[PDB]
């Protein structure tokens, strides 16, 4: 990555436990404690577009507690593309809701954009979704049986 | 209301 | 030591013997849907077998 | 396998039989999974409070008080395997997960939201004079799951 | 008021320990009363035990102090919207916290009646009370010692 | 010695099993209104052509010319709170000060 | 199916001490200075009453011929009632053979 | 006497 121009900002593959939208609130439609609640609720994997990550050849999987409805085949890999509607909401900007007492209330509809050591959270445009997919999301709160 | 208390944290 | 006469049964009538009916429908409604794709009322198939648990 | 298929164990006879049948198994159960309604859920809560028409003053912390309006939801949660309170939380915030969907947007108070799952023993700083608890908390002590509502809820 | 309409039971992670219907059906002369079928719903069951689901109790330290360690960990008051409202606080963390997980389960059903002529290929079906596919089902062998009995 | 016969295999003998349930769909609701799982009542008889009533009349038939009896395993699981009151884990007497003066 | 299951309630006392303070009530403690009258200590080990499943063989008993397609179960506690914690109770019974008339 | 000595809390 870094021979090559790949920032941290885009590894695109990150296995990890929690539920990326549990401070989610409707109207933000992000994350109104500007985190993604630090709490571990189950493994999930977490991708960028195009990068994704295949089992097949592997157990680990059933550690991820993940596994195939139909155990017994291979369309088992999982892309960027297939975790539909559980993309990460995108987090909101604390710091900038809160300077904002102008006169209004405006202030704050700007999710934060990258982190403070300035690495981007490829937000996206909207600016409510960022283009991380996250298994979990996608799964149980997102949808329905596509 | 965004119905959190901010700066509550200890 | 242990021969027997031992016998587990209840009503469910002993496939019994002498002479029954045989009924030979054919417009029994699943008889066609699986099988009478195939032509009409001169030649056609039926389950003799009227048990229902059974495609 | 398939051609397997055809072919016959044989067990003979002129003396029937049967087996010791002995089996292992194991599953992966995720404690709050759907498939075995450890997901779902109703219970009504507020989602509406006005009063007929005309705004403050005189009623001004009392027209706050004269309509109130509730329906029934099945809400639910993510599934997975938690703790005997986690669980709690879960719906503890989809059932608030719910009220800041609607309740802010249709004058309903956090005050009022109605439908609180909980472990404590309320009652528990409880005092027989004053008839009511003396250090001014319901002593903060788990106790059991226990389901507090508001009026109508 | 509801000591009567209702019972104080215990909290069950498990929630619901539930049973389960093993039934493979192309070798055993299936039990009395279940009528031959190849329905995969009724299948005729071969022997019946509960989940390998079961529950394991912990201590969850000094139960308010981990809750603590937990309001402030969390980064974020997301259950817990509310830490002052006396009512509304993410309720105490109880003294002993329990999680629903699963063991294997090595059951011994009994001996059964089997046809004599077995098909090379068994088909075996692990139903569950309300008789349908457990997909949480991970791995299932079962093995089978045929035995005498009787005589004609 | 005539014999119409036909797979519903033959009303077998020699052992079977008993499926003693008590949740089985129909059994809830025509029987238990009645009471909880301390006690209850369930067919037996697993043919879903029947209500549990009419199939409460027909019979399991043991057989004889040799009587016999079974080998009964049986699963249960409970949720007892420790202090409970029906375990008397609850009450308890003793006694203390109520009145002071001269 | 009630046994007893035994934990270590960290550091005894202090786990006491982080249980005056988080309690944010001394409920049941009225007296944190009268050594007679304070919150008992706790003990170094903690148990829980908690309720595990229960498989067991009872052995081989006789049974009618006869068995009315609707058999009654009923598990009754050792002063004989009903005990209503009673979570779900499945008896199977595979009849067998034995004398002969 | 409300029996409970306020302000015992650490």
């Amino acid at each position: 990555g870094r021979q090559n121009g790949v920032l941290e900002s885009d590894i695109g593959v990150k296995f990890d436990t929690r539920n990326f939208r549990l401070g989610w609130d409707p109207e933000t439609k992000l994350i109104m404690p500007g985190v993604y609640t630090y709490e571990a609720f189950h493994p999930d994997i977490v991708l960028l577009p195009g990068c994704g990550v295949d089992f097949t050849e592997s157990r680990l999987s059933n550690l991820l507690g993940i596994r195939k409805r139909h155990p017994f085949q291979e369309g088992f890999k999982i892309m960027y593309e297939d975790l539909e509607g559980g993309n990460i909401p995108a987090l909101l900007d604390v710091t900038a809701y809160e300077e904002s007492k102008k006169d209004k209330k405006e202030l704050k509809i700007q999710p934060l954009e990258k982190d403070s050591k300035s690495r981007s959270y490829n937000v996206l445009e909207d600016k409510i979704n960022t283009a991380y997919r996250s298994w979990y999301l996608s799964y149980n709160y997102g949808n329905p049986e596509k | 209301n965004p119905v959190y208390p901010y700066d509550t944290e200890c | 030591p242990t021969e027997g006469r031992n016998s587990i049964r209840y009503s469910e009538l002993s496939p019994l013997y002498d002479t029954t009916k045989l009924y030979l429908v054919d417009n029994k409604s699943a008889d066609i849907a699986s099988l009478n794709y195939q032509n009409d009322h001169s030649n056609f198939l039926t389950t003799v077998v009227q048990n229902n648990d059974f495609t | 396998p398939t051609e397997a298929s055809t072919q016959t164990i044989n067990f003979d006879e002129r003396s029937r039989w049967g087996g010791q049948l002995k089996t292992i198994m194991h599953t992966n159960m995720p404690n709050v999974n759907e498939y075995m309604f450890s997901n779902k859920f109703k219970a009504r809560v507020m989602v509406s409070r006005k009063a007929p028409e005309g705004v403050t003053v005189n009623d001004t912390y009392d027209h706050k008080e004269d309509i109130l309006k509730y329906e029934w939801f099945e809400f639910i949660l993510p599934e997975g395997n938690f703790s005997a309170t986690m669980t709690i939380d879960l719906m503890n915030n989809a059932i608030i997960d719910n009220y800041l969907e609607i309740g802010r947007q249709n004058g309903v108070l956090e005050s009022d939201i109605g439908v609180k799952f909980d472990t404590r023993n309320f009652r528990l700083g409880w005092d027989p004079e004053t008839k009511l608890i003396m250090p001014g908390v319901y002593t903060y002590e788990a106790f059991h799951p226990d389901i507090v509502l508001l009026p109508g809820c | 008021g509801i000591r009567s309409w209702t019972l104080l039971t215990t909290s069950d992670v498990t929630c619901g320990a539930e049973q389960v219907y093993w039934s493979l059906p192309d070798m055993m002369q299936d039990p009395v009363t279940f009528r031959s079928t190849r329905q995969v719903n009724n299948y005729p069951v071969v022997g019946a035990e509960l989940m390998p689901v079961f529950s394991k109790s912990f201590y969850n330290e000094q139960a308010v102090y981990s809750q603590q360690l937990r309001q402030a960990t969390s980064l974020t008051h997301v259950f817990n919207r509310f830490p002052e409202n006396q009512i509304l606080i993410r309720p105490p963390a109880p003294t002993i916290t329990t999680v629903s997980e699963n063991v294997p389960a090595l059951t011994d059903h009994g001996t059964l009646p089997l046809r004599s002529s077995i098909r090379g290929v068994q088909r075996v079906t692990v139903t569950d009370a309300r008789r349908r596919t457990c997909p949480y089902v991970y791995k299932a062998l079962g093995i089978v010692a045929p035995r005498v009995l009787s005589s004609r | 010695r005539n014999s119409i016969r036909y797979s519903e295999l033959s009303p077998l003998y020699d052992t079977t099993k008993l499926y003693l349930v008590d949740n089985k769909s129909a059994d809830i609701a025509s029987l238990n209104y009645q009471n909880d799982h301390s006690n209850f009542l369930t067919t037996v008889v697993q043919n879903n052509d029947f209500t549990p009533t009419e199939a409460s009349t027909q019979t399991i038939n043991f057989d004889e010319r040799s009587r016999w009896g079974g080998q009964l395993k049986t699963i249960m699981h409970t949720n007892m709170p420790n202090v409970n009151e029906y375990m008397f884990s609850n009450k308890f007497k003793a006694r203390v000060m109520v009145s002071r003066k001269a």
